[PDB]
């Protein structure tokens, strides 16, 4: 899972 | 960032925030013109906030430049999240001084165990969501590759190291990608992905900047 919003 | 620490206004003046009407992913001063972050974090309409501490207020010491150039590696794949890494350009350089400046690229990749800084202003819960107006710290420690691969067998490439910690609680999380793990001075890591935030055994996995120190200065250079 990436990390941005 | 879960289980951090509020950095202080402007004491990560290298770290930028990614806008798109709202903080969407970090970055990194690199030069005066040139951010680098996540090539996850490419999108269009990124206003690239400089010196910012609460990014939800002008406190001072802010500068908004758009991004002239999004330069997502050519290499980026966005399922494996191999080179993910982004440039981006600024419209106009940013007026450096102490809140904001840029961080070092590495010279050498950094070994296992070596403290860096990552910053941003992710979600720092590591269930449900919260937000911060400030900018948020952590301290954490590269991890071996041999932790970082038997974490995530058979996701991560030379391209990624994990840093945090596997007892859980201190991660970055989402809002924090593309930001940086500074480790003595240098922007070694990419905040990129992981299993949730501060998971146990789930560390966070960073770009490995030093990987990408010629490509960066090579389509800087260009660009
Ligand atoms: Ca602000």
């Amino acid at each position: 899972c990436t990390k941005s919003i | 960032i879960v289980g951090g620490y509020t950095c202080g206004a402007n004491t990560v003046p290298y770290q930028v925030s990614l806008n798109s009407g709202y903080h969407f992913c970090g970055g990194s001063l690199i030069n005066s013109q040139w951010v680098v972050s996540a090539a996850h974090c490419y999108k269009s309409g990124i206003q690239v906030r400089l010196g910012e501490d609460n990014i939800n207020v002008v406190e001072g010491n802010e500068q908004f430049i758009s991004a002239s150039k999004s330069i997502v590696h050519p290499s980026y794949n966005s399922n494996t999240l191999n080179n993910d890494i982004m440039l981006i350009k600024l419209k106009s350089a940013a007026s450096l001084n102490s809140r904001v400046a840029s961080i070092s690229l590495p010279t050498s990749c950094a070994s296992a165990g070596t403290q860096c800084l990552i910053s941003g202003w992710g979600n720092t819960k590591s269930s449900g969501t919260s937000y911060p107006d400030v900018l948020k710290c952590l301290k954490a420690p590269i991890l071996s590759d041999s932790s970082c691969k038997s974490a995530y067998p058979g996701q991560i490439t030379s391209n990624m190291f994990c840093a945090g910690y596997l007892e859980g609680g201190k991660d970055s999380c989402q809002g924090d990608s593309g930001g940086p793990v500074v480790c003595s001075g240098k922007l070694q890591g990419i905040v990129s992905w992981g299993s949730g935030c501060a998971q146990k055994n789930k560390p966070g996995v960073y770009t490995k900047v030093c990987n990408y120190v010629s490509w960066i200065k090579q389509t800087i250079a260009s660009n």
